C-alpha cells in the first residue's frame, strides 16, 4: 500500500507529507524558520556601527523570525492545563484516565 | 517569385534578429554567473600568503 | 547564484582558471552555454534547411487487361446518395 | 532607512578584511619565528650528533 517515493518526488514529500497519527501543519511548513545568520548579522551590523564585543554581546537578542507559536496554546489554555494536571496525577493517562479532557480538546479542535 | 511572391525571407530575417538578441542575452547571463562563481573565491584569496618570510607585504596584491 | 561549489553547470570551464589564452575569443565561459545550441556554432543556413525539398517517386501505371475477364466485380459505396431523399437524410441515415 | 543598513554592512565587511589581514600577518610571523628556532635547534643537534 505504502509505495516507494522516488528521489524526484522528495521536494513534494517535504511540503505534502503522507498521513500519520501525528501529522504536522502542512499549510505552515513553508513558515518554519530558524536563522543561523541572525547573530552573525547582528554582530556585523553592531561592529559597523562602532561597538566593542562586550557592547555587542550585551545588545544581542534572540531571533524573533522563528516558527510561529501554536494558537492552541492560547485558545485551549485551561483545557490543556487541566489535561496536564490529570496526567501528572494519573501517571501520564495510563489505562484511559485523561480521556475526558483529551476528548473535549479533540472535539473543540476538530468539530467533526 | 522572389520579387512578387515571398514573405518568408522577411519573416525569417526578423526571427533571426530575434534569435540573435536571445543568443546574446543568454551568453551574457552565463558569463555573469561564471563571474559570480569566480567572485566567490575572493573570500578564500589571502594576499598575505604572497608575503615572503621576514619581508614586507606588497600593495600590488591589493592590501 | 547561491551554491557555487554544488552547482557545476553554472560554473566556468576549466580553461577559465588557467590565466592564459583582430578580435580575441572571450576569456570567461560557463558550462550553462551547453544548454544552448547556437552558442558556439554559427547560425548559418538556419532557416534554409527546410527548403531543400525532394519529390516523391511513385508511378501510377498498371495495364488493365479486361480480355482475360468475363465476370463483373464487386464495388464499394464511398458516400451516401444526397441527390435522393435529401430532406430526410439526417432522419433516415441512422437506420439500415 | 536602506542606506543605514548598507553603510553598516559595508563598514563591517571592511573591518573584517582589515582584521583578517592583521591576524594572518601575526600568525605567519609567529610560525616563521618558530620555524627559525627549530632550524637553529636542528643545527646545534647536528653539531652534537655522533656516528659515521
Amino acid at each position: 500500500a505504502a509505495s516507494t517515493i522516488p528521489i524526484s518526488q522528495w521536494p513534494s514529500l517535504l511540503y505534502a507529507p503522507p498521513s500519520s497519527p501525528a501529522n504536522p501543519a502542512v499549510e505552515a511548513l513553508p513558515e518554519m524558520q530558524f536563522d543561523d545568520l541572525h547573530y552573525p548579522r547582528q554582530m556585523l551590523l553592531c561592529r559597523g556601527a562602532g561597538y566593542s564585543l562586550e557592547q555587542c554581546n550585551r545588545m544581542a537578542q534572540p531571533d524573533a523570525r522563528v516558527t510561529p507559536e501554536n494558537p492552541a496554546e492560547k485558545l485551549l489554555k485551561e483545557e490543556a492545563v487541566a489535561a496536564i494536571a490529570c496526567l501528572s496525577q494519573r501517571e501520564g493517562g495510563k489505562d484511559e484516565q485523561c480521556r475526558y479532557y483529551i476528548e473535549r480538546m479533540y472535539k473543540l479542535a476538530n468539530k467533526e | 517569385r522572389l520579387t512578387f511572391f515571398d514573405t518568408e525571407s522577411v519573416a525569417l530575417q526578423s526571427r533571426l534578429r530575434y534569435a540573435e538578441k536571445q543568443k546574446l542575452f543568454h551568453q551574457e547571463l552565463d558569463r555573469e554567473l561564471a563571474a559570480g562563481h569566480i567572485a566567490s573565491l575572493v573570500a578564500e584569496y589571502d594576499p598575505v600568503a604572497t608575503r615572503l618570510p621576514f619581508q614586507p607585504m606588497q600593495d600590488r596584491y591589493r592590501v | 547564484p547561491f551554491m557555487w561549489r554544488q552547482r557545476a553547470y553554472c560554473a566556468p570551464v576549466p580553461s577559465a582558471f588557467a590565466s592564459q589564452q583582430g578580435v580575441r575569443k572571450p576569456l570567461l565561459r560557463s558550462n550553462s552555454e551547453s544548454l544552448s545550441v547556437f552558442s558556439q556554432i554559427p547560425d548559418g543556413l538556419l532557416g534554409h534547411t527546410t527548403s531543400v525539398t525532394m519529390g516523391n517517386s511513385d508511378i501510377f501505371f498498371l495495364p488493365k487487361p479486361s480480355n482475360l475477364l468475363k465476370i463483373a466485380l464487386p464495388a464499394f459505396v464511398f458516400m451516401p446518395n444526397l441527390t435522393i431523399f435529401t430532406r430526410a437524410f439526417p432522419f433516415y441515415a441512422h437506420t439500415s | 532607512n536602506a542606506f543605514s543598513s548598507f553603510d553598516a554592512c559595508r563598514t563591517g565587511l571592511l573591518k573584517q578584511q582589515s582584521a583578517a589581514v592583521e591576524n594572518s600577518l601575526v600568525r605567519q610571523n609567529m610560525a616563521d619565528v618558530r620555524a627559525k628556532a627549530l632550524f637553529e635547534r636542528r643545527a646545534v643537534l647536528l653539531d652534537l650528533v655522533e656516528g659515521k
